[PDB]
This record gives C-alpha cells, structure tokens and sequence, in this order.
C-alpha cells in the first residue's frame, strides 16, 4: 500500500503565510521561510518580555522629564511620593505627568515638601518634632 | 506576530454599554446531521439546552439545520454585519455550550492585536502638556538677549 | 503663606491634610497670564508689487512668483529650511511605498 | 457626540465675529489680543501664543502656526468656554429618572 | 563669622511654617474644597483605580481592556471600590493609599467577554533540536467606566 | 593596543578589573546579616 | 522603591504584601451586594 | 548545602518557614547560615486560637497578629 | 485646554529655542544639558520615534 502525501500544499501554506512581508527569496522559498519564520517567533517571544522593560524605561524617562521641569530628581520625588504612603506607579505617573499637569505639580510639590520635613527631622535629631505630612496612617 | 498580522484599537460597537447594553450576537445558526457520528455532540445540544439558550437570550435569532453534513457548523452574525463560522466537529454538550456562550458574549469585532487596553476620548482634562505649560512669563514677554 | 513649588507657572498649589489624616487634598487653581507679561501682535501688510497704471498687471506680478531647481539643491535647501538632513527628502522604491498601510488605525 | 467638539459639528465661519457679538450681548466692550507665549518666528515651523484679554483680564489663550490662526484658536476657545462646551465639562448623565 | 565655598551648604535654607498655623490652613483649604464639592463646580472628574492587579487612569465614558475573565454578566454594573486618586480641574484627592468608599464612587458596565488574539510563544535552542511551539489565547473582559462620583462627606 | 593575552579572565594574566564602593557595600551588608543570623542561632 | 522605609515603618517591602490594597475585594456590584471572592 | 536547604523547606526564596529553636534545627541552620536570614517569631497577642486561625498574618517585621483586617 | 486638534498638537509638539553661554563653563556639563535638550529627554511626551527634539543655541 503506498501512501503520499496530498495536503503538502496546505502544509507549506501554513508557514509560507507568516513570511509574506518579509524581504528577499524568504518570503517565496519554503527552505528559507521555515528558518525566518521560527527566529521572527522566537524574537516574538523576547521581545513580548523586553517589551515591559521597554515600556518602563520610558515612563521613568518621562517622569524623569516631568520633575526635572517642575525642579525636583527622579529618586527624591518617587522616595517622597512612597513615604507619603502615594502608591502610584511609574505608568499612571507618566500618564499625570503628560495629561494631568497641575495634579502632577501638586504631587511634586507634596514630595518637595516630605523630603523638607525629612531633611529637618533628620537635622533636628529630635523626636518630639513631628512632620505634618510625615505622619504615617496604619491600616483600618 | 504582531508585524505581521493586522492590528486595530479598543474600541465598542455604537458606544454600546454607555446609555444601555444591546447584545451584539444578532444570529446563531447551527447545520448538523441527524445520524452522523460527528454530530452527536451538537445533536444533545440541541435537544437538551439550545431552548435555555433561546429563553435566556431573547434578542438573538436561533436557526437550527438538520441537513446531510459531514461536519457540523456554527455561523454566529452580529450587528456590524460580521460572520463568525466556527466548527463543533466531534465535541462535548458541554463544550458546545462554552463556545455558544463565547460568541454570546463577545462584541463581534476582528478578533486582532489590540494597539492598548485602554480607549478614552478627551482624556486631557485640566489641559495638556505642551512645552509652555511649566515655564514663567516675563514682564513684557522679553527674549533672553533682547534689550527694551 | 507658604508654598513648596513657585506659584509662577500655570497654577497655585495648596496642600492640605484632612482631619483624620488618611486623605491629602490639594486645591490647584489654574493662573492665567497677566497682561503686563504680554506683548501687541506685529502686524505685518505691506503690497510693494502695486502699480498705478496697470493694477490687474500689478496683481499679475504678485501673484506669478515661481522658481524651479534640481533635486540636489532643492534637497539642500529643504534640509536647511527644516533643519533637516539630505537624506531625509530622498524617495522610497517600489519594495517600500507599496507595504506602507493604506488604511491606518485611528484613535480617538 | 461622544469625543466630539462643538465647531466640529458647527462650522462657523468668523469666530472673533461671533465672539464680539456674543461678548456684547454680555455686556462686555472688545477682547484685546496679545501675544502671550511663542517660540521661533524667522523658522519654518512657528508656534504663537495668542491671548485674548477683556478689561485686562485674560478669558481665552490659543496656539497656532501663525498669529491669525493663533488669534482664531482664541476665539474659538473663548466662544467654546462662554457656552460651556469645554472639553473638562460635565459629562453627559446616562441615568434613569 | 567668616563666608567660605564649604563654610555654608550648597542648597537654599528652608524654613517650615509652625504646626498650629499649618493645621489651621489645612482646614481652611479642606473646607474650601468641601464648599466646592457640595456646590459641584467641579466639572469633569479623572480617577486613578486599582483593579485586576493593574493601576488605571480613567474618566467618565471610559473603556479598559482586562486581561482576564470576571465572575459577571455582560451588561452588568460594578462598583470599583479601590480608588487611589481623584483629580478635576480645580482640585485633587489622594489616598493614603486608598480613598474612602462614601468619598468616591466609580462604576463600570462590562459589555465584552472575549478572547485575545492567538500570540505565538516559540523556544528554540541552537543545534540542539529543540524547538517547541505554543498558541496563547487570553481571556479579555471590556469595562466602560461611566460614572464618577464624588460626596461632600470630606473633613 | 591593549590587548590582553589569552582570555579575559582565565589565564595567568588576567584582566585587572577593579573593586568598586558598590560591591564594597553589597558585601557588608551580607557580612552584617550574616552576623545577626548567627547571634540569632546561639541561644 | 523605598523598600527599606517600608520594612521599617513596619508594612510589607513589596506594596503587594498582605496591604488593603491587595487584601480588600477590588470590586462588587452596584446592588450593594458583595463580589465572589478572589482565587489569589 | 543544597540538600540542607532542600529538607529545611526552603526551596522557594523569599517566602518566611517557621521553624523550633532546638540545637537539632540550630546545626543546620549553622550549616547554610550564609544563605538565609533567621529572625525571631514575635507573638504580641499570644499563639493563634481555632477561632481566629483564619484571620491571621505575619508582618514583615515578624510579629503575627491573630486579627487581621477584622470586619 | 479646549484646542481644537490641530492647535494641539502643534502647541504639543512645538519645538522651542533655548539660549546657553558658555563663558568660563565645563565644555562636559554643558554639553550634557544640551544633548538631554537636543533629544527631548526634558519633555514628558518624549520618545524615541518621535521627532521632539529643541534647537540649542550655544554662545
Ligand atoms: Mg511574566
Ligand atoms: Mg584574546
Ligand atoms: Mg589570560
Ligand atoms: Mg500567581
């Protein structure tokens, strides 16, 4: 009983059909799509998890942007922003910072004004001394 | 892959849930064969719960097509005009059920990459950023070397 | 008064703590610019091209003004109008004007 | 009208036309333009800044390529605000009464 | 006293007002914002949310993608009860970390319950004959954001 | 014009990469750590 | 980041540690009535 | 060393194992010290009854509370 | 804030003409901010495929 195979068409279809908008014989011949098309899925992958790392990069370079212009560093506004018990993150920052300008400044002003209060407790040594935003709100 | 598919934004049909909710699966016509192997799954289905379907969603047209056909179909047409024709070839009632209520659910949009998770419209309240909104107006708006 | 941030620039912080001290609100009114910080628009009109005897001619003049030069120069003088480099005014072959999107996703 | 403006849907023709008569029936002279912000005015590519002030007090601001479009952007702007088609209005209630 | 480069810090002296007259400009201004919540003068609110392990900015007539499925109905109303920022025009409430249910209310209608887009997932390792393919297809909810409600219960 | 004989960092002459502050650091923080572990582990 | 200063102050070093943010239901319906709870 | 850390429950990093304070553990404990950090569990408000197993927590800061986020 | 599209964007994107004297200043720290200017790293809308990018004008 001799068996061939009659649905290679569809099977080299398949590949072929992820290779179209490539550049040169890999887009036609199927010898040179198979090993195109598995590295553009294998950079498909590393690129899916680089795209995070990438995307973060951007709003701290942003941010960085941000404070910069309202005269306050990256790590001085998010280690004040933390302490003032602010859990925003780095995408919802970008997000103020481009289309929310005046509460952006306001958080910038909120972070200027805990690392103040933390510069005169800390120069102070005093325990007594509390900051009015350094106070700290447990669960409830 | 992203670049070599299509791709499209987060969008909804009509502004569908803003003032109310409309369902958008129009039509769900299912062929099957009343004897083939193949169809057994989609003939339980429909003795058994294609009228809880039909009574729990009202504003969807159910078809049902006994005919003699190898592998049995499901054709779901939505409000945009769009078909979606999947294949219940040699599947459980449960199974069935799971996919006739995916397409009862879904929007009826190009099932594509989406651009981002997110779509608003006028998102700029109290302004935009433009390279004047932080900067201090001098008196007489002066340039930096310019003598009045 | 007091205040982390000038109050210069486009809008007046005000920080405040509530009285249980779980919410911090903020009061940001928008600042407009005064009127002393401006300065009038120029105004400029000016039609040298007028004539007396012939003002259908005269318009004529004004409004014929053309200039032709080669690709290299007027590469050239793009690039220094705009900034630019040569590079950027060069066309495109077949391979890449035909794989451009015709239909473009649109936001908003 | 979700996501849309008002003159997109309008179409007026002289914005500073409809402002002064919209600003007369109010009880308001003349908007002044003034030139409030710009960068660049020899390049190819200006940005204005036009401000419109009433009494000395600045109602609308607007940016354009040149200082008409700058000063029509005003207009727009402060016709916009005078009819309460800002873009940070209020939106639209979808609720049953 | 002598004035030398080291003799002073490089940065301008800072000097904070005293804690009773502080306290006494917070309840003026969290009175002034109250006024103006209770007279609702604010015109349109944006809200910063924590939902499905994620932070999203959104305002009212909203649209947001979830990455998973949730317990609900198409059609259905949820109240979003994490929220960390409130912003209008003229004024803007933060949480520490959160907000308080009666001060702020969000709701959001769910109108889609899909499946994303198949995204292919390859490894493969050089001349060792490993290859290995994977189709990922996500579940996707869609939430519009419709309302956005502020109370004047705000001390 | 610098070049290092052999490889980088298994030879007899090797690269000379320094110490910095930062690994200075790391490592005191280890050692301290390391420390209230074992007076942790002596009653 | 501000690790240390959490672990100090006494919450979690990661803001997703046992916090309200994460323990409370992140939403329920508008009926008032409460939300299936979280598998996490 | 690996195996040490394998039978004193420690696979996974960054997640607190409660262990007893004997010598029987301590020599272990000695054996991978280099890698771990061994604090002291703090009971402000006594062991855990049957009533109130379900609501319980360990803070960072290592004492376990037995009402956590009550009502 | 209520511009219309195209006045938006151009004030958005707007490029802007900064001023830097040089008299007795480090060639490095000036050529620092000027370079985070030149690319556009001080703006909040920046990124790389984007052509924000300022004109830095050093005497
Ligand atoms: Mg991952
Ligand atoms: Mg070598
Ligand atoms: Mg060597
Ligand atoms: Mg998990």
């Amino acid at each position: 009983l001799r068996s061939r195979v009659t649905d290679r068409y569809w099977r080299v279809q398949e590949v072929l059909k992820h290779a179209r908008h490539f550049r040169g014989r890999k887009n036609r011949c199927y010898r040179l799509a198979v090993r195109a098309v598995t590295r553009a899925f294998v950079k498909c992958t590393r690129a899916r998890r680089l795209k995070k790392r990438s995307l973060r990069t951007l709003w701290i370079n942003r941010i960085t942007a941000a404070s910069q212009e309202h005269g306050l560093k990256y790590p001085a506004f998010i280690i004040n922003l933390i302490k003032c018990q602010v859990e925003l993150n780095r995408k919802v920052l970008a997000d103020l910072a481009i289309y929310e300008p005046k509460t952006f400044k306001s958080l910038a002003a909120l972070a200027k004004r805990r690392r103040e209060e933390g510069f005169a407790a800390a120069l102070g040594d005093g325990k007594e001394p509390d900051g009015i935003f350094s106070r700290v709100v447990q669960h409830r | 892959t992203a670049r070599g598919t299509a791709s499209r934004f987060l969008t909804s049909v009509l502004h569908n849930g803003l003032g109310r909710y409309v369902q958008q699966l129009q039509r769900l016509s299912f062929s099957l064969s009343r004897d083939a192997p193949s169809s057994r799954g989609a003939r339980e289905f429909v003795e058994r719960e294609v009228t809880d379907f039909a009574r729990r969603n009202p504003g969807v047209v159910i078809y049902v097509n006994p005919r003699p056909c190898c592998v049995p179909r499901v054709v779901a047409e939505y409000l945009n005009g769009a078909v979606r024709e999947e294949s219940i070839h040699c599947k459980s009632v449960e199974e069935i059920a799971a996919l006739v209520q995916k397409l009862a659910d879904q929007s009826g949009l190009d099932v594509i990459r989406i651009r981002k998770p997110f779509h608003t419209d006028s998102p700029s309240i109290q302004g935009q950023w433009h390279p004047f909104t932080n900067k201090p107006t001098t008196l007489g708006g002066l340039r930096p070397r310019e003598v009045q | 008064t007091y205040s982390s941030l000038p109050d210069d620039y486009n809008c007046k912080v005000e920080l405040a703590l509530t009285s249980d001290g779980r919410t911090i609100v903020c009061y940001h009114p928008s600042v407009d610019i005064p009127y002393e910080h401006t300065k009038p628009i120029p105004r400029p009109d000016p039609v040298h091209n007028i004539e007396e005897t012939h003002d259908l001619v005269l318009k004529t003049r004004l409004e014929e003004k053309g200039e032709h030069l080669e690709q290299g120069p007027m590469i050239e003088q793009l690039s220094k109008m705009f900034f630019t480099t040569k590079h950027r005014w060069y066309p495109r072959g077949q391979y890449h004007r035909r794989r451009r999107k015709p239909n473009p996703p649109k936001d908003r | 009208m979700t996501g849309k403006e008002l003159f997109e849907m309008w179409t007026i023709t002289n914005p500073m036309g409809l402002l002064v008569e919209e600003l007369k029936k109010r009880k308001i002279s003349a908007p002044e333009s003034r030139l409030t912000r710009q960068s660049g005015s020899t390049t190819a590519l200006p940005v204005y800044f036009v401000g419109l002030y009433c009494d000395r007090k600045l109602i609308a601001e607007g940016p354009g390529e040149t200082v008409l479009v700058a000063e029509e952007e005003a207009a727009r702007v402060a016709l916009r605000k005078l009819f309460g088609f800002t873009e940070n209005r209020r939106p639209w209630d979808y609720s049953k009464p | 006293v002598p004035k030398t480069s080291l003799g002073s810090p490089p940065w301008p002296d800072i000097v904070l007002p005293d804690p009773v007259e502080e306290t006494r400009h917070h309840a003026e201004v969290v009175g002034q914002v109250n006024e103006l919540i209770a007279a609702g003068r604010y015109g349109r609110l944006f809200a910063v949310v924590h939902f499905a392990g994620h932070q999203w900015k959104v305002t009212a007539e909203d649209l947001i993608l979830i990455e998973n499925e949730l317990d609900v109905a198409c059609g259905e109303r949820i109240r979003l009860e994490k929220v960390l920022l409130v912003g209008a025009d003229n004024f803007t409430l933060l949480g520490k970390p959160l907000l308080g249910k009666e001060l702020v209310r969000v709701e959001a209608t769910v109108i889609e319950k899909t499946e994303s887009w198949p995204k292919i997932n390859m490894k493969f390792q050089k001349r060792k004959n490993y290859q290995r393919k994977r189709i990922t297809v996500n579940p996707q909810t869609v939430l519009r954001i419709n309302s956005i409600e502020i109370a004047p219960c705000l001390c | 014009r610098n070049r290092i004989p052999g490889r980088q960092w298994i030879g007899k002459h090797r690269r000379p990469r320094p110490v910095s502050a930062q690994a200075k650091q790391n490592m005191i923080r280890r050692l301290e750590t390391e420390a209230e572990n074992q007076y942790w582990l002596s009653r | 980041a501000g690790s240390q200063w959490r672990l100090q102050q006494g919450f979690a070093a990661n803001p997703s540690g046992y916090g309200p943010l994460t323990e409370l239901p992140d939403w329920s319906y508008a009926d008032g009535r409460p939300a299936p709870p979280m598998k996490g | 060393e690996k195996d040490i850390i394998k039978m004193l429950g420690l696979e996974k990093a960054h997640t607190p194992q409660v262990h007893k304070n004997i010598p029987s553990v301590n020599a272990k404990l000695k054996v991978v010290k280099h890698l771990i950090r061994i604090k002291p569990l703090k009971l402000p408000q006594g062991l855990p009854t049957e009533e109130d197993m379900a609501n319980t927590c360990l803070k960072s800061n290592g004492e376990l509370v037995v009402r956590w986020l009550l009502n | 804030s209520s511009f219309s599209k195209a006045p938006q964007q151009w004030a958005t994107f707007a490029r802007v003409w900064y001023l830097l004297d040089g008299k007795m200043q480090p060639p490095g720290k000036l050529a620092a901010m000027a370079s985070v200017k030149l690319q556009g790293l001080h703006k909040p809308v920046y990124h790389q495929l984007s052509d924000c990018g300022d004109h830095v004008v050093i005497m």
